[PDB]
């Protein structure tokens, strides 16, 4: 709903469906965020030639 | 959230600093009541 208060509560109708994507997506950044965590944290040598 | 201490703090993302004020009027947001700085 571009924002339109007439079609915000049309979609207070169906308003689940805005809920299960906004945390669809908001799980998936955290898969991203933890595998970029544990991929460094296995580049990460800890012994190095400045 | 910080949901351990109920601590909320507020980002606005890729936004110019010298836009947003506090109780900022400018905007017309929309079925949100109210909002709740470096």
């Amino acid at each position: 709903c571009n924002g339109f208060q007439k079609c915000e509560q049309l979609l207070r109708e169906y308003g689940q469906f805005c809920s299960k994507i906004n945390q669809a997506l908001h799980g998936a950044n955290l898969r991203q965020d933890d595998s970029v965590r544990n991929l460094f944290a296995s580049v990460k040598s800890s012994q190095s030639s400045p | 959230y910080d949901k351990e201490t109920k601590t909320h703090a507020t980002l606005f993302g890729s936004v110019a600093c010298e836009h947003i004020s506090s109780t900022m009027s400018q905007y017309s947001r929309s079925t949100r009541s109210m909002l709740k700085p470096v």
